[PDB]
RNA sequence: ACAAGUGGCGUUCAGCCACCCGAGAUUGAGCAAUAACAGGUCUGUGAUGCCCUUAGAUGUCCGGGGCUGCACGCGCGCUACACUGACUGGCUCAGCGUGUGCCUACCCUACGCCGGCAGGCGCGGGUAACCCGUUGAACCCCAUUCGUGAUGGGGAUCGGGGAUUGCAAUUAUUCCCCAUGAACGAGGAAUUCCCAGUAAGUGCGGGUCAUAAGCUUGCGUUGAUUAAGUCCCUGCCCUUUGUACA
């Protein structure tokens, strides 16, 4: 209950500012790709106790966070769970994480303002997308 | 043998009250087993009152229905106080009823007394009996 | 807020040198005058009933309170 | 006209597919306890049915 | 076993039928289980009271009580059509089942 | 004296069968009991991973009380507040998946059997499981 | 291209069953309650003018009052007209817009560009 | 022996005022076990006085529309903050509230008049019943809004308050806004 | 249950106030006069008067489209700006009512099996105080964690997938899984609503409905502060008064 030598202030890990002040799984979530819903069951199958905070754990266990959260299909994280669970141009099941995310949704994106189907025309116009009314709400 | 309601609202208890050694149990729970806490005394405020020696020939079995939980609470007290005054009626001589009756009424009317207050309906043209609509002018 | 997050290494004769000799013993107690979080309040307040120097006077899910044992 | 494309669309599950069963028209109806009239003939037949304001 | 069962609007009729259906079998002492009163159903149905939907939005509040009651009997089944014959007031319809 | 569920503390007694229920290893736990959502409206996963044993605990106390229930009516009891964004909150149903997996998985060690209307009851050997149990924390105050 | 790993080269091979497996739940859920006699009346007359073209012209222009349909794979080279209520809007079918709906192409109104406020 | 909350004797605690002596109830015939009754009080002019003057203080802490209509919550907020009472200061509670209320109900005060909006004030002075519930609405506000953005939770808040009008220290919102509202219209004369 | 009994006030008359005995000492809604407005409705009408169109129809059908569009206002509402809280487990309680249909396909659902959900599959019950249903409702209660951070509040916008309805869901109908974390930290001049089971908090039925509620209509549950009055404000009625206004 007093910091340990071993203890972090920060963490920098995946190019994002990990507060080392801060619960482990609530740390984690500035990775876009993974929120709790998808942390619990990460510190689930990578087997440790979820009362620490981001310092009090040692860089074996936290490597094997990010080396099983990476592909999470070899541990038994199942298949609803998926980011991506059918993609357009792979085909595979994936878990898209915190810089992949973006890039397969500005691809998405910018693939429905190539082929001249609704959804990216209303993207790039400036609306709501999904059906909603703009007459009264939404103004900037 | 006596079985007598108390009632506060649609919550509606009567206690099953006939001879023995001593006993109360609302639903097959005894008084110190209810859910709410923070109320504990109010089911006890006869056993506080009257002392456990004014009890000391009746078993008292409580069955409610209906209501809130305070609702509810509050009809198991007044069950059971109608419970001891009513056995003590039939049973005891009525000057024990009468000094039974002034230890009672006086503390808390709503020990031997209903409550005939009772939800009264929505009427159109706002969301409560009462309460109306924000009816702008321009 | 700026708190901690474990304890540093004077901050134990503070909880355990100062603490019993206060009046009131709450986790809202040792987080202004610390400045802690109140995780180190509760989980440390509930480990000093186990060194007996305080007696636990009530329990509830939001507020708990203790003091000095004399 | 043609008998396979003349009135061929679906007259079940509609607004269209119910009306008032007093003055043809399809907007406001009561179709509760097998009324099926709109508000209005309600209100014209209320006490010719037995439905009385108490 | 024969149980007469009782349907009407008001209770009045349906109160001097089920009286003289029990004087019709009391004169006679078949045994005769009491009436037992089932509970009311209110058909409710709030509408607005204007056509267009322009005043001040009063709405209107029509219902209609149903009254269910019943008689029953243990008899032969084929002295039970006569007490059936002094019933047939307005109002009050009889379903009779074995 | 005779002690019953009916007579003691339910806070402690629900937590005393789910250590009953953990200590003796013959309830099956089933191979997804750590990554489920347990009904369409909570949040998360439990926080203590002993939830499957404590739900049939709770269960096994709700067969006690009243039995002729099923799963569809477990799905009622345990139901709760859905809170639906921007949106009035709501009351949304609990999973039969959950209930249907107790159910089994406490028939599978003989403490359950199913009513003779269809729905589920106590045996005998579960309801002596549980009086033994209500009788041990009868004593520890 | 390739589509849920698929490409073209082995997608113009398969069945309607086989497009069930990899498909999204839209058009999973319209070959499961099936199609009706427009649209594949449609597919003849689109079939028949995909094989009366010499092999560098594309089809004759049959154009469709129904912006409801899926882009079946077979489609791709076609040039069709989809209703959207004035005009007839030329479609040119490449295998990346498989999976999405007729009427995605042809747009039904107009970018809304203002000037002032009135009184 | 009607004991408060179990544990609590009412039988020693004093009123030192006279003009709240018939309104301050809180003695022997007002000794209740708990500051809920489910009352019929204000349903006229004069018997919401002799309600309990705890039952009134639990019920003035259900204010604001979060937590409109919660009876119980505050009725384990007082429950706390009694024994936060019992431990800060270790004197009889009663005292505590009796001396809270005593003390900062403001003698005087001011009236509008001026024909609605232009701003003449006139001294008056306050009733009793009017002072006995005007210091409850203020040692309710304070401890609200004194534990609204803070890390202090209520009850050692609403306690606090209570001891700081029981001496009269000048961080008390209650005492503080007692000697405000009493020096304008000290002013406006 | 009547201002009936008592005390007081009261031109000793209408009544008003207080208090016992009492379930109860202003429960709430429907109903609604003389007579008028150029109030709304010819879009409820096989109620309609006339004018209009009446076969390259303004009848009538089938198909895509529309009422949903957005440099922008105004109003009804919902959800929140958190520690009385949030999240996770446990515990325990309602009540108004709905339920297989001339026209016509459209229903309440027990229980068992398979899934993490919407759901899939089958035997059952029900035209109702019988079956769903002891309607195991939410808030409230009891312990865990969180610790004042735009944070674990806010869940707006935005991606892939699965299911249901239907002839058909694109301009996502609905639902669920995962991801994303915008102002917002309690709102200024003006103003809306309200007096006891009342405001407010919180859910559940009915409507519309092949799918269904941020609306409306009811039901209950937890349940208060404050007033027991005035004509200052805003409307309105009345009496006296002025007219060349009808
Ligand atoms: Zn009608």
């Amino acid at each position: 209950l007093v910091i340990p030598e071993k203890f972090q202030h920060i963490l920098r890990v995946l190019n994002t500012n990990i507060d080392g002040r801060r619960k482990i799984a609530f740390a984690i979530t500035a990775i876009k790709g993974v929120g709790r819903r998808y942390a619990h069951v990460v510190l689930r199958k990578a087997d440790i106790d979820l009362t620490k905070r981001a310092g009090e754990l040692t860089e074996d266990e936290v490597e094997r966070v990010i080396t099983i959260m990476q592909n999470p299909r070899q541990y038994k994280i199942p298949d609803w769970f998926l980011n991506r669970q059918k993609d357009v141009k792979d085909g595979k099941y994936s878990q898209v994480l915190a810089n992949g995310l973006d890039n397969k949704l500005r691809e998405d994106l910018e693939r429905l303002k190539k082929i001249r189907a609704h959804r990216g025309l209303r993207h790039f116009w400036g609306l709501r997308v999904r059906g909603q009314h703009t007459k009264t709400t939404g103004r900037r | 043998s006596v079985q007598v309601f108390g009632r506060k609202k649609t919550a509606t208890a009567v206690a099953h009250c006939k001879r023995g050694n001593g006993l109360i149990k609302v639903n097959g729970r005894p008084l110190e087993m209810i859910e709410p806490r923070t109320l504990q005394y109010k089911l006890l405020e006869p056993v506080l009152l009257l002392g456990k020696e004014r009890f000391a020939g009746v078993d008292i079995r409580v069955r409610v229905k209906g209501g809130g939980h305070v609702a509810q609470i509050y009809a198991i007290r007044q069950s059971i106080s109608k419970a001891l005054v009513a056995y003590y009626q039939k049973y005891v001589d009525e000057a024990s009823k009468k000094e039974i009756k002034d230890i009672l009424i006086q503390y808390d009317r709503t020990l031997l007394v209903a409550d005939p207050r009772r939800c009264e309906s929505k009427k159109f043209g706002g969301p409560g009996a009462r309460a109306r609509y924000q009816k702008s002018y321009r | 807020l700026n708190n901690l997050v474990l304890f540093d290494k004077a901050t134990y004769d503070k909880l355990c040198k100062e603490v019993p000799n206060y009046k009131l013993i709450t986790p809202a107690v040792v987080s202004e005058r610390l400045k802690i979080r109140g995780s180190l309040a509760r989980a440390a307040l509930q480990e000093l009933l186990s060194k007996g120097l305080i007696k636990l006077v009530s329990k509830h899910r939001a507020q708990v309170i203790y003091t000095r044992n004399t | 006209g043609h008998q396979q494309l003349y009135w061929s669309h679906p007259r079940k599950f509609g607004q269209g597919s119910r009306s008032c069963r007093v003055c043809s028209n399809r907007h406001g109806l009561i179709r509760k306890y097998g009324l099926n009239m709109c508000r209005q003939c309600f209100r014209q037949y209320a006490k010719d049915i037995g439905f009385i304001k108490l | 076993r024969i149980r007469i069962t009782l349907t009407s609007r008001n209770v009045k009729s349906l109160e001097k039928v089920c009286a003289d259906l029990i004087r019709g079998a009391k004169e006679k002492n078949l045994k005769v289980k009491g009436p037992v009163r089932m509970p009311t159903k209110t058909l409710r149905i709030t509408t607005r009271k204007t056509p267009c939907g322009e005043g001040s939005k009063t709405w209107d509040r029509f219902q209609m009580r149903i009254h269910k009651r019943l008689i029953d009997l243990h008899s032969p089944s084929e002295i039970v059509k006569q007490i059936t014959s002094i019933s047939i007031e307005p109002g009050v319809e009889v379903e009779v089942t074995i | 004296p005779g002690v019953t569920v009916k007579d003691v503390n339910q806070q402690e007694f629900v937590r005393a069968l789910a250590a009953f229920l953990k200590k003796s290893g013959k309830l099956k736990v089933p191979e997804w009991v750590d990554t489920v959502k347990l009904a369409k409206h909570k949040e998360l996963a439990p926080y203590d991973e002993n939830w499957f044993y404590t739900r049939a605990a709770s269960t096994a106390r709700h067969l006690y009380l009243r039995g002729g229930a099923g799963v569809g009516s477990m799905t009622k009891i345990y139901g709760g507040r859905q809170r639906n964004g921007v949106m009035p909150s709501h009351f949304s149903r609990g999973s039969k998946s959950v209930a249907r997996r107790v159910l089994q998985a406490l028939e599978g060690l003989k403490m359950v059997e199913k009513d003779q209307d269809g729905g589920r009851k106590l045996t005998p050997q579960g309801q002596r499981d549980l009086d033994r149990i209500a009788g041990q924390v009868a004593a520890a105050n | 291209f390739t589509y849920r790993g698929v490409d073209l080269d082995q997608l113009l091979d398969m069945s309607y069953e086989q497009l069930m497996q990899l498909y999204s739940a839209r058009q999973r859920r319209r070959l499961n309650r099936g199609l009706r006699r427009k649209q594949h009346s449609l597919l003849k007359r689109l079939r028949k003018a995909k094989k009366e073209a010499p092999p560098m012209e594309k089809p004759e222009v049959v154009k469709t009052h129904l912006r409801d349909m899926i882009i079946l794979p077979e489609m791709v080279g076609s040039m069709v007209g989809v209703y959207n209520g004035k005009t007839f809007n030329q479609v040119e079918i490449k295998p990346e817009m498989i999976g999405h709906y007729l009427g995605e192409f042809s747009i039904t109104y107009k970018p809304v560009k203002h000037g002032r406020p009135g009184i | 022996d009607i004991k408060l909350f179990g544990k609590w004797s009412t039988d020693d605690v004093q009123i030192n005022d006279i003009s709240l002596q018939d309104y301050i109830a809180v003695k022997e015939k007002y000794a209740k076990y708990l500051p809920h009754s489910a009352g019929r009080y204000a349903a006229k002019r004069f018997r919401k006085a002799q309600c309990p003057i705890v039952e009134r203080l639990t019920n003035s802490m259900m204010m604001h529309g979060r937590n409109n209509g919660k009876k119980l919550m505050t009725v384990r907020i007082v429950k706390h903050a009694f024994e936060i009472i019992h431990l800060l200061t270790g004197e009889n509670p009663l005292q505590v509230l009796v001396n809270a209320i005593i003390n900062s109900g403001p003698r005087e005060d001011s009236t509008r008049i001026g024909r609605a909006g232009t701003v003449r004030r006139q001294a008056v002075d306050v009733s009793p019943l009017r002072r006995v519930n005007q210091a409850i609405w203020l040692l309710c506000t304070g401890a609200r809004e004194a534990a609204f953005r803070n890390i202090k939770t209520i009850a050692e808040c609403l306690a606090d308050e209570l001891i700081n009008a029981a001496k009269g220290s000048s961080n008390s919102y209650a005492i503080k806004k007692k000697d405000e509202l009493e020096r304008v219209a000290k002013s406006n004369r």
